[PDB]
């Protein structure tokens, strides 16, 4: 069979494929990280320090 | 609703501007400020009474 071949085991063409693929991955990481979570919105809205005052009398 | 039927009617009209609904927003800032007001008025009455006592 064709895919049963030692030439296709260390094929430099697929290595170029992998190289270009992961270089492009590296180039686009800062866009994959650009998703917003709404957890600090929750922290801002719900974190309420104690607003009661001290009154000895 | 009709005899032997139920249906869902949807209008067909362009929405030129958004539809507003008054959903009041809960916030503690007004009550914070009103508490500050009340405590300050307490202290002000206290100072006035103490001045009246010390001077009269």
């Amino acid at each position: 069979l064709i895919p049963v071949s030692l030439v296709d085991l260390i094929n430099i063409n697929i290595i170029f494929y992998i190289l270009l693929l992961y270089t492009l991955l590296l180039f686009f990481i800062p866009l994959f990280l650009a998703s917003i979570n709404y957890t600090y919105h929750y922290i801002y809205k719900y974190y309420n320090y104690n607003y009661n005052f001290i009154n000895n009398n | 609703l009709m005899n032997g039927l139920k249906m869902r009617m949807f209008s067909l009209a362009r929405q030129q501007a958004p539809k507003i609904v008054h959903k009041p927003v809960l916030s503690p800032i007004p009550e914070h400020l009103r508490l500050v007001k009340n405590v300050a008025q307490v202290q002000i009455d206290m100072l006035k009474l103490l001045n009246a006592q010390a001077a009269k």
